[PDB]
């Protein structure tokens, strides 16, 4: 999977 | 008697110029407010950035020390404890925030007490101690009055849409947030400008608008010098170009890796991201991690023997992942990989499916092109991605 965070 | 008045106290014996030189990096009119802050117990600035940026450019590397006394010693009735918390929750700065939050929860002042309540809301939600319904519910439980509030009510729902793969609502949540309501609060205001920014980088990648994602990440690193929205930037516009050009994505993914030192959190998401870009280009990979359990990591030791063309040990270590739980994102990927390795196309059509119910048109390419591939329609699979 791709991770991603704001 | 706070380690930074006596810091400051200290440097100023040595060197007459730094009133002047303070009072210009602390958006001061005029020396004043630094002579009582430096004297009277109790002296707060009016704007919280004040102290922020007199740490960040006199003590650069005791930031989180000195930061840590200073909050521990204010007054959380106050606009500055008010503040502090949000500059300890943009960091990540834990400690520091676990601790305001309690003393806030606890007090008298309405204000303060609202604060607390809602940023324990967002820890709470963060750490699994509770989920998005008893989230909402505790949101509403509180009649919240402030503005500020009410948007970081918005916010830290679509926080917790963003990790849990779930990015329909985010546009949703993004159009009920309007920044221009925070009138009191000039530094929560530049926070959460910020904050603003990051997310709305995400929602544009999600949404496959690739040149906006990249523009609102570029203006937050512009702005910004606080480490975390450095890192969640870079780590943004490095995975707008996944799928476009390998050397800017592993470029960014570089700087944001930078960014990241000594903190293993943060260095976790490019080492990731990293090990899906080259596995993804074919190139060899020094990022993998080979003895997580985490369900992304062993998705990445699947895609590598897929590429070393080890199909039927890619098929043993999937079917040991079918056991365990995942987002609808995490099955995206899932049943691709499946796809790869079995030749089937309803791997891949299920993987269609679950991209589109958590709406990530950005991953949405990877089975589709497999798809065309094995001779399906290619108009209507473009018809798909508008």
């Amino acid at each position: 999977g791709i991770v991603r965070g704001a | 008697m706070e380690l930074i008045r006596i810091a400051m106290k200290k440097d100023l014996e040595n060197d007459n110029s730094l009133m002047n030189k303070w009072a210009t990096v602390a958006g001061l009119k005029n020396p004043n407010p630094l002579y009582d802050f430096l004297n009277h117990d109790g002296k707060t600035f009016n704007e919280f950035s004040s102290i922020v940026n007199i740490v960040k450019s006199q003590y650069p590397d005791r930031e989180y020390e000195l930061m840590k006394d200073y909050c521990l010693n204010l007054d959380v009735k106050t606009k500055a404890a008010r503040s502090a918390l949000e500059y300890a929750d943009a960091n990540m700065f834990f400690e520091i925030e676990d601790a305001l939050i309690d003393s806030m929860i606890s007090c008298s002042n309405m204000k303060s007490k609202e604060y607390g309540k809602v940023y324990k809301i967002h820890r709470e939600l963060s750490k699994g101690e509770i989920d998005v319904f008893e989230a909402s519910a505790n949101i509403g439980k509180q009649r919240i009055k402030t503005a500020e509030m009410n948007i970081f009510s918005k916010m830290l729902l679509m926080y917790d849409c963003l990790n849990k793969g779930n990015f329909a609502p985010m546009m949703l949540l993004f159009q009920q947030i309007d920044l221009s309501e925070i009138k009191e609060n000039r530094y929560l205001k530049n926070s959460f400008e910020t904050r603003i920014n990051v997310l709305l980088s995400n929602i544009y990648l999600n949404e496959n608008n690739l040149e906006l994602c990249r523009e609102y990440a570029q203006k937050a690193i512009s702005s910004t010098d606080t480490q975390r929205f450095l890192v969640f930037s870079y780590l943004t516009i490095g995975t707008s170009y996944i799928f476009s050009d390998f050397n800017l994505s592993k470029q960014n993914y570089l700087i944001g890796l930078k960014f990241a030192k000594g903190n293993p959190g943060f260095e976790e998401f490019f080492k990731r991201n990293l090990s899906f870009l080259n596995n993804f280009w074919n190139k060899e990979n020094e990022w993998i991690n080979y003895d997580s359990d985490a369900v992304t990591d062993m998705q990445e030791v699947i895609f590598e023997l897929i590429n070393h063309k080890e199909l039927s040990k890619a098929l043993q270590l999937l079917n040991k992942l079918e056991e365990r739980d995942q987002n609808e994102n995490e099955l995206g990927f899932h049943y691709y990989l499946k796809g790869l390795i079995t030749n089937e196309k309803e791997a891949f059509f299920k993987s269609v499916e679950y991209f589109k119910a958590s709406q990530d048109k950005l991953s949405i390419k990877m089975p589709l092109i497999q798809l065309e591939k094995m001779g399906e329609n290619p108009r209507l699979l473009k018809i798909i991605t508008m």
